[PDB]
């Protein structure tokens, strides 16, 4: 299963 | 034996043909499991292993709902990135990421990774201690600064040593009769005359699981590195991998060489010589 | 700044005239991802090819395998050709039993 980091991994 | 989980996302920018592709796909060791892409028709995330299908729809919704995300998130990065190096809005710019966990041949966590590229070079890196960053340029150490205020390292490191392996190891349980079994080369020698005072030995090994393999050519017992042409291991599409290994000799010298195969799946590594 | 794509034709399994098996083609090692690859038969490209999920290795290099069913024969020519934006030209790699 993913890590579900989509709302701070932003580069 | 040892086993790894690792997500693989790719976002690409290109200008003037739509925004940008985001694609990730997940692997168990050499075995992908899912895949998602924001091209398809309806993207979504779909099972490529039979032992994945058994989820439930709220594991499918929630990669998909995760994937979908990401695919905005990545297109926010990109223009970042294009920034960070005074890049033109003409040009096509990928950010690769990996990441994932490894677990030992007791189910232990041995370590995490979470690593990134930007147009194919190192860009930043989570180090082993899943606490710090080494980011190779200054355009990473803006990335890194802003990861260092989001807490993004504390976050992965609780996912690397947790969900990580937890899932893996559901994968590799629920996936045992594959995952679990490693299948072992099938070698043999072939003899191609090149000429009248030289020949090709061709070592080969085929249908093995997983794909490292060692194959090696040794002359009166000393390898012969430098004179050994190695093709890349490749798949062969139906779970496995093929290698093969070549080395020109003398005619008449055939016996002296011998090829040595290391793999998983063997319990003794092999020995083999040209059999005319 | 770009790499070209190592080529390997093969089948996934041993050679035999007469019997159906599978011709593949795996490019390797290149960037950035996009890429064209057609597998041919007597120099035309067979319509309808399957291939992988783009992933790629440590290196951060991309791989794709591109596969179709075939029954060898003796007379019958396969090849891959690949193009790429390392490539001035499609480079064509013909399909080698032995290789």
């Amino acid at each position: 299963h993913p890590v579900g980091d989509a709302d701070y991994f932003e580069y | 034996g040892s086993h790894s989980m690792r997500y693989f996302y790719t976002a690409m920018s290109r200008p003037g043909r739509g925004e940008p592709r985001f694609i990730a796909v997940g692997y168990v060791d050499d075995t992908q499991f899912v895949r998602f892409d924001s091209d398809a028709a309806s993207p979504r995330t779909e099972p490529r292993a039979p032992w994945i299908e058994q989820e439930g729809p709220e594991y499918w919704d929630r990669n998909t709902q995760i994937f979908k995300t990401n695919t905005q998130t990545y297109r926010e990065s990109l223009r970042n990135l294009r920034g960070y190096y005074n890049q033109s809005e003409a040009g096509s710019h990928i950010i690769q990421r990996m990441y994932g966990c490894d677990l030992g041949p007791d189910g232990r966590l041995l370590r995490g990774h979470d690593q990134s590229a930007y147009d194919g070079k190192d860009y930043i890196a989570l180090n082993e201690d899943l606490s710090s960053w080494t980011a190779a340029d200054t355009a990473a150490q803006i990335t890194q600064r802003k990861w260092e205020a989001a807490r993004v390292a504390e976050q992965l490191r609780a996912y690397l040593e947790g969900l990580c392996v937890e899932w893996l190891r559901r994968y590799l349980e629920n996936g045992k009769e594959t995952l679990q079994r490693a299948d072992p080369p099938k070698t043999h020698v072939t003899h191609h005359p090149v000429s009248d005072h030289e020949a090709t030995l061709r070592c080969w090994a085929l249908g093995f699981y997983p794909a490292e393999i060692t194959l090696t050519w040794q002359r009166d017992g000393e390898d012969q590195t430098q004179d050994t042409e190695l093709v890349e291991t490749r798949p062969a599409g139906d779970r496995t991998f093929q290698k093969w290994a070549a080395v020109v000799v003398p005619s008449g010298e055939e016996q002296r060489y011998t090829c040595h195969v290391q793999h998983e799946g063997l319990p003794k590594p092999l020995t083999l010589r040209w059999e005319p | 700044i770009q790499r070209t794509p190592k080529i390997q034709v093969y089948s996934r399994h041993p050679a035999e005239n007469g019997k159906s098996n599978f011709l593949n083609c795996y490019v390797s090692g290149f960037h950035p991802s996009d890429i064209e690859v057609d597998l041919l038969k007597n120099g035309e490209r067979i319509e309808k090819v399957e291939h992988s999920d783009l992933s790629f290795s440590k290196d951060w290099s991309f791989y794709l395998l591109y596969y179709t069913e075939f029954t060898p024969t003796e007379k019958d020519e396969y090849a891959c050709r690949v193009n790429h934006v390392t490539l001035s030209q499609p480079k064509i790699v013909k399909w080698d039993r032995d290789m």
